[PDB]
């Protein structure tokens, strides 16, 4: 078969408000987790504090 | 008689004493090898001491045997104390 | 009646599965008396997986 | 122009002391290896200057073509961590060092003599003060080489250790078979 | 091509209580003064290996149940047990040759094959294709080696003259 | 079982010496075995060549002090 | 006599005063057996004798083994743990 | 027909599953059985102690090789019985002792390196045969890849073993430097009153001798023994220490050495007073065999050694089969498997064994009495042999150490048998599954044979008088 | 001075000559992205080495002992007529002994890479 990539997740509609809560907090908490990555991979001239500043905003957003 | 001499010297002469005594030698060569952090290093260094040792032993004792006598006991004391 | 003794008299640990611990790894006993396994089946269950 | 080329040995002598420290002192082990076969280099230079380049070319393809290549086949393919030679951690060792070094060539040097008395067990060794005359003599009617004298004797008067030896290469393609392969059933 | 020696040997030296006949018999002589007894310690063997493995199998098997061994194990059971059997013949046959057991029928075979090749003009032990030096190092070489049978095989191939008898 | 062959194939160096320190051993018995140490002393003397240092030691010296 | 010696004689301190690899180890093992040959065959060649020749290409094939089987079992080491360290042989 | 073996094997091996490796090893173990009936008539050509030089002058056969050889093929054969023949039918005994793939080409292969040690009359095959044996018995450790403590003790044995053969090399290439041979015959009496060889002579028995475990660097392979499988521990322990000591008994390379009565001494007080806080069993085990090298040592120092050497060899390898066989029949009733690979590590893991198999702690008793050696058993006419001959050639202090050394050792043998002879609670009262007839068999020979082998001293005696006189 | 000592000399101190032409004659004002190395590629701090197959370093392991019986081969070649038929034999063992090893790298398919993901050749078995 065709197989997924690395960090796939199928699509999945949530029928609820209150799963897809749970859902959003932990793929914040990759991006947050992920965020040195980030820094490491793209030669990024700005700080690991700056990369989790920009993911909460467009969480806010 | 009974408490200091059959019970006391006389078994530290006896069951007590060589128990004491070979409980303490034993402690001793069995914490020679001291770090399992790497057996390799400190096996080596022993193989070096025993042979630079040896070699200064049979030095002094071709020197003269009765200046060797106290280097042993002085050794078994570091071995065994 | 049991608590373990040795052959010169000495207490001795009854060797269970209690410790092999992730608790008493690292401490720095001599080879004769230090009972973490490190072939363990308890420890080695991911091993080469 | 004559004695331009006298201290040749001695020059190798140095030479070999410079690369076993550099061998002991190299950061990144790979350095190490390499300074492993300029030592092998030297050690065959030193066998061509006192007649034996037939070994200086069988060393040349032995150790440094497979040995050596062997060697960095391995830290090429294995994670071999290293720390660096600092002073917090290895300056301890200088007295014992020292202590080993002078007992161990002394020792190495006295061992070679057959005087009873110690100090002049040393003082022989450093006795290379005259030379040897080399004669010429008319007997050896063949072509015989060291190569050639080695092959003799080693299929003749000495078969058994070739049959032995035989076994020892079985051991070296049997054993690593045993210990790197997982056979399946 | 001389098939004279090079070096001096022991004359008529004493292996045990009974004569000598050669020191370093060659292959063919000693598969050839054989005795009936050597063969069937050959086939004493060939047959006490399988056996074996069968009486093992039967004593504790590999499995649970008690399962005939395959006929891979059995045809090399007989193979290494024809060679064990060989070694054990070809050893009773040397040490008659050596005089460490009875030797009489040999001795009396050796002179009258001996005689038979004065006779004929032909050199005693053979003519050999090695030099005299190669003669010697392969006598050297094979001299007393069924003492490590036990290790390795060695026979002598190669027709030296430094078999321990008298010249003649 | 290679000994007193040389790098050509040949008898070596000392080989003589050898030969005769042997022979004189063949000769004898362990409580006469001590005939054969002017043998010996000669086969080492050739192997290391200790006797004739010390002598040339001499002449040197001779060469050293009593000129200079 | 002095090369082999000395080559001996450090490499067999660079073994023991290793805190650091265990490609040293290996390394300093093959020099020492290095500087047993450069010996063996400076008195092979002021001897005249060819045992010492032979003993030495016999060193040459039992070392070239004894690499083998050594990095052989170095790379059993490493299945098992995937990293050879500083320490721990 | 070791080297047939080893040529049959390696393709019989390959040509083969890993279903049949256990078959396999039936095999050989009935092809030595075999070699050791029909071809061990040869003593006869020994008779007067007549003695023969082979493959040039590179080998020596003489009726004490003769035995050691038997005695290695004997010992092969026991070994190999434990790999051939299951303990149990169960699923834990499938998973705890399997024959890997090249096992028994790698013990043929030691075995071989082994006599070719007691058989060496030069030092070019001596030192082909050691490295014959450390290269083979390196990956006898290795074997057991799955074990993160069995490949650290192959790779700490393959660097220490290493450096000893490095020290014996050197020595061997000093001799030549010396005397311009590589043959012990070449020394008489007068080369060695007249050359002072001490120093290399010396150097070659300590590079032989730290081999086996000699103080004081016995702590090395003490941890390799408690750190490989229980089944490689039982061969590593004994065929190298037979190999090499009876290579430097039948040498006379130390006989009055005041370097080798010291380490002597040493390697006693070592290995009787540092075997007594040992808690688990294969170091115990290791001290005691530390200590009977040591009482080996001793008549390294004799010139006429040959009885002594040989009673007290066999005894010991015949105590040190038993007392492993028992720690291997007791693991069905230990109640904690420790390891895939060492089941059974702790002393105290015997405690009521007696309650299980009354018998079997019988076997160690036994055992133990004869390690400590109490009449009428084996060992006592041992330790008696050796202290004959130290005490004829005047080794008045060390015959007091052995006397103490024999001593301390009693309590850590005794500690197995207190421990194997108290009270349990949850005994055995019914099992199903029997242990196997042909181990079960050979362990109670070995007793019998340590038992009641006392009968026929006059009988060995007056043949040694005609073999080895 | 002969022409072979020349030579083996002269090639290596010499060597250097279009080397230090190239490094006195060529432009050197290097970028960052051209001291860079690929089109793509990246790798965080997860290892230092890749899982390699066993044939990969088993060649190299096997080569040593290869090597060495067909170096050990080179006496007899220079020896062949003085060991006339005995050495033969004797050479001839040699490489049988050899030859058996050999047959069992061959018969357990030691340099033989596998492959992991199989193509399934089980059957398709419904239950009715
Ligand atoms: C089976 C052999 C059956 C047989 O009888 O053949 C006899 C045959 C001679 O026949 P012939 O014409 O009547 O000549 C009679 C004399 O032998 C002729 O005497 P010759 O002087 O003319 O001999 C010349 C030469 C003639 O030989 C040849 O050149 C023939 C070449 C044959 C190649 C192999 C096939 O013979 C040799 O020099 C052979 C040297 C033998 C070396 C020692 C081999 C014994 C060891 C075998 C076991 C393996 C060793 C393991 C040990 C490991 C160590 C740890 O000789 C051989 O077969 C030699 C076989 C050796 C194989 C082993
Ligand atoms: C060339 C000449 C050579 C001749 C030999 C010379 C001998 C030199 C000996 C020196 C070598 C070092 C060995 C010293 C013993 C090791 C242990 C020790 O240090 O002794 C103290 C021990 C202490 O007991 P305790 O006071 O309760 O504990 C606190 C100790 N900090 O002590 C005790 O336990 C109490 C002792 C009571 C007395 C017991 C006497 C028994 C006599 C029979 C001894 C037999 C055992 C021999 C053991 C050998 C050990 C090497
Ligand atoms: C293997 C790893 C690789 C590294 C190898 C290193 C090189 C190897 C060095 C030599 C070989 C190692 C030898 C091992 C040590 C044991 C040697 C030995 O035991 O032989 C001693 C022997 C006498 O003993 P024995 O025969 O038993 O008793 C009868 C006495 N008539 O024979 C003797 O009598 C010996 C002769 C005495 C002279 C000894 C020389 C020592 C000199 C050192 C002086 C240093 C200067 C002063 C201190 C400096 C410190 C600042
Ligand atoms: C005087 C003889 C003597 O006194 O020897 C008696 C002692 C007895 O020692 P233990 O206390 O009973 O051993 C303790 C064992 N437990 C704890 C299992 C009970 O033997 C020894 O320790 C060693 C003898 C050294 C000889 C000197
Ligand atoms: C030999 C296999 C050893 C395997 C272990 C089994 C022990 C066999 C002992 C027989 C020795 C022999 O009878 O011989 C006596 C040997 C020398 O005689 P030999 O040259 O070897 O001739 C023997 C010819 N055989 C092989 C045909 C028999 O003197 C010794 O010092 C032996 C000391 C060993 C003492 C151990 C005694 C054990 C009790 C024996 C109860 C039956």
């Amino acid at each position: 078969a065709i197989i997924a990539t690395a960090f796939a997740e199928t699509v999945k509609f949530s029928g609820s408000k209150q799963e897809l809560q749970k859902r959003t907090l932990a793929l914040y908490r990759q991006f947050l987790r992920g965020a040195p990555t980030f820094a490491d991979l793209y030669e990024v001239q700005f700080s690991i504090p700056t990369i989790r500043t920009k993911i909460r905003q467009e969480f806010e957003r | 008689i009974a408490h200091h001499v059959d019970k006391g010297s006389l078994y530290r002469l006896g069951p007590v004493g060589i128990n004491r005594l070979l409980n303490k030698a034993s402690y001793n060569v069995i914490n020679l090898s001291s770090n399992t952090r790497s057996s390799l290093s400190m096996n080596s260094m022993l193989i070096l001491i025993t042979i630079v040792s040896l070699l200064l032993l049979v030095l002094v004792m071709n020197v003269n045997f009765i200046i060797v006598i106290p280097v042993l006991i002085s050794i078994l004391y570091i071995l065994f104390s | 009646d049991p608590i373990p003794s040795g052959a010169l008299g000495q207490k001795v640990p009854h060797v269970d599965e209690s410790h092999q611990d992730l608790l008493f790894r690292t401490s720095h006993m001599v080879e004769d008396l230090e009972t973490y396994d490190e072939d363990s089946p308890i420890n080695t269950s991911d091993a080469n997986t | 122009m004559m004695y331009l080329t006298y201290y040749f040995i001695e020059i190798t002598i140095f030479l070999a002391i410079l690369c076993t420290i550099f061998i002991i002192s190299a950061k990144n082990p790979m350095v190490s290896i390499l300074y492993m076969i300029a030592l092998f280099v030297i050690a065959a230079m030193y066998l061509y200057l006192i007649g034996l380049g037939i070994f200086s070319l069988l060393y040349i393809m032995i150790y440094i073509g497979a040995i050596a290549v062997l060697f960095l086949f391995i830290i090429t393919l294995l994670d071999i961590n290293s720390t660096e030679l600092s002073v917090k951690s290895n300056i301890r060792d200088l007295p014992l060092v020292l202590i080993s070094l002078i007992v161990l060539t002394i020792s190495g040097l006295m061992i070679y003599s057959n005087d009873s008395i110690l100090i002049n067990k040393l003082l022989e060794a450093f006795g290379n003060d005259y030379n040897t005359i080399i004669t010429q003599d008319w007997f050896n009617i063949e072509n015989t080489t060291l190569l050639t004298t080695i092959g003799n004797v080693l299929l003749t008067n000495n078969a058994f250790i070739l049959l032995v030896l035989a076994i020892v290469l079985l051991l070296g393609i049997i054993g690593p078979i045993s210990i790197t392969m997982k056979h399946k059933e | 091509s001389s098939s004279t020696p090079l070096v001096k040997t022991s004359v008529n030296y004493s292996y045990g209580d009974y004569p000598l006949i050669d020191a370093d018999p060659h292959f063919k002589r000693v598969v050839g003064y054989m005795r009936p007894s050597d063969y069937g310690v050959i086939g004493l063997a060939t047959a006490a290996l399988p056996a074996g493995i069968c009486f093992a199998e039967w004593l504790d098997p590999v499995k649970g149940k008690f399962a005939r061994p395959s006929v891979k194990f059995l045809r090399v059971a007989t193979m290494l047990g024809f060679a064990v059997g060989f070694g054990a013949a070809y050893a009773r046959s040397s040490l008659r040759f050596f005089g460490v057991t009875e030797n009489a029928r040999e001795y009396k075979k050796d002179e009258a094959q001996m005689a038979a090749r004065k006779a004929a003009g032909l050199e005693p032990y053979g003519t050999s294709s090695l030099t005299p030096e190669l003669q010697e190092i392969a006598a050297k070489n094979s001299a007393h080696s069924i003492a490590g049978l036990f290790i390795f095989p060695w026979f002598n191939f190669v027709n030296h003259p430094y078999h321990g008898r008298e010249q003649k | 079982t290679a000994a007193g062959i040389s790098l050509t194939g040949g008898r070596n160096r000392c080989f003589s010496e050898w030969q005769s320190f042997m022979h004189c051993t063949a000769k004898t018995d362990a409580k006469s075995r001590a005939q054969c140490l002017p043998n010996f002393e000669d086969y080492m003397e050739c192997l290391h060549h200790t006797k004739e240092k010390a002598r040339l030691r001499e002449i040197e010296s001779v060469l050293k002090q009593k000129k200079e | 006599m002095f090369i082999g010696t000395i080559i001996l004689v450090l490499s067999f301190l660079g073994f023991v005063f290793n805190r650091r690899n265990i490609i040293l180890a290996f390394i300093c093992l093959e020099t020492m057996l290095l500087g047993i040959n450069l010996i063996l065959l400076r008195n092979s060649v002021l001897f005249d004798d060819i045992s010492g020749s032979l003993f030495a290409i016999v060193i040459i094939i039992l070392a070239g083994v004894e690499s083998a089987i050594g990095l052989s079992l170095l790379v059993s080491y490493y299945r098992l743990r995937g990293v050879i360290n500083s320490y721990g042989i | 027909m070791l080297i047939l073996a080893i040529i049959s094997l390696i393709t019989f091996v390959s040509m083969s599953k890993l279903s049949d490796n256990r078959a396999i090893i039936r095999l050989i173990n009935i092809y030595l059985i075999l070699v050791l009936v029909l071809d061990s008539f040869l003593y006869l050509l020994f008779l007067n102690n007549q003695t023969y030089t082979v493959m040039g002058e590179l080998l020596i056969f003489n009726s004490f090789t003769f035995y050691i050889d038997m005695l290695i093929y004997f010992i092969m054969i026991v070994i190999s019985s434990l790999y051939g023949y299951n303990l149990y039918n169960n699923n834990l005994y499938k998973t705890l002792f399997e024959p890997k793939k090249e096992l028994i080409i790698l013990f043929l292969i030691n075995i071989l390196g082994a006599l070719l040690i007691v058989h060496s009359n030069d030092f070019i095959t001596l030192f082909v045969a050691i490295e014959l044996q450390s290269y083979s018995i390196y990956l006898i450790t290795a074997i057991y890849n799955s074990s993160y403590k069995a490949s650290k003790a192959s790779m700490l044995y393959f660097f220490m073993g290493g450096i000893l053969s490095i020290l014996i090399a050197y020595s061997i290439n000093t001799y030549y430097s010396v005397l311009n041979s590589y043959t012990l015959h070449s020394l008489d009496s007068l080369i060695i009153n007249t050359l002072d060889l001490n120093l290399i002579l010396i150097a070659l028995s300590l590079g032989l001798l730290f081999k086996i475990g000699i103080a004081p660097l016995h702590k090395w392979l003490i941890s390799i023994y408690e750190n490989t499988p229980i089944l490689i521990t039982i061969y590593i322990s004994l065929i190298p220490k037979i190999s090499i000591l009876s290579y430097l008994v039948l040498s006379n390379i130390s006989i009055n050495s005041l370097v080798i009565s010291i380490l002597a001494i040493l390697t006693l007080l070592v290995g009787s007073v540092g075997g007594l806080l040992q808690i688990k069993i294969k170091r115990l085990l290791a001290f005691s065999g530390l200590t009977n090298a040591g009482y080996m040592m001793l008549l390294l120092l004799l010139n006429n050694n040959e009885f002594s050497y040989l009673y007290y060899i066999t005894q010991y390898s015949i105590s040190h089969l038993a007392i492993f066989m028992i720690i291997i029949f007791s693991i069905y009733y230990i109640n904690y498997i420790n390891n895939q690979y060492n089941p059974i590590i702790y002393v105290n893991q015997l405690k009521g064994l007696i309650h299980d198999n009354a018998y079997l702690v019988l076997s160690m008793a036994i055992v133990v009495f004869s390690f400590i050696g109490i009449p009428p058993l084996l060992g006592f006419f041992g330790k008696l042999n050796i202290l004959m001959s130290i005490l004829n050639n005047g080794y008045y202090f060390i015959s007091i150490v052995l006397i103490v050394a024999s001593l301390i050792s009693a309590l850590y043998y005794l500690y197995l048998l207190n421990v194997s002879i108290q009270d349990k609670n949850n005994i055995l009262i019914n099992s199903n599954e029997t242990v196997s007839s042909v181990l079960s068999y050979i362990l109670s020979s070995l007793i019998i044979l340590i038992t009641f082998g006392f009968i026929y001293n006059s009988l060995i005696i007056d043949i040694f008088n005609v073999y080895f006189n | 001075m002969n022409t072979f000592i020349i030579f083996i000399i002269l090639i290596p101190i010499v060597g250097f000559a279009l080397l230090a032409v190239n490094i006195l004659l060529a432009v050197y004002k290097p970028y960052n992205e051209k001291l860079g190395a690929f089109e793509c590629g990246l790798t965080s701090f997860n290892q230092t080495r890749l899982a390699f197959n066993a044939a990969f370093i088993l060649v190299a392991i096997l080569f040593l002992p290869f090597d060495l019986e067909i170096s050990t081969l080179l006496p007899y070649v220079m020896s062949i007529y003085l060991v006339s038929n005995y050495g033969f034999t004797i050479v001839l063992l040699f490489l049988l002994i050899l030859i058996i090893g050999f047959v069992y790298e061959i018969n357990t398919n030691a340099l033989k890479i596998n492959k992991h993901n199989k193509p399934n050749t089980d059957s398709l078995i419904y239950k009715l």
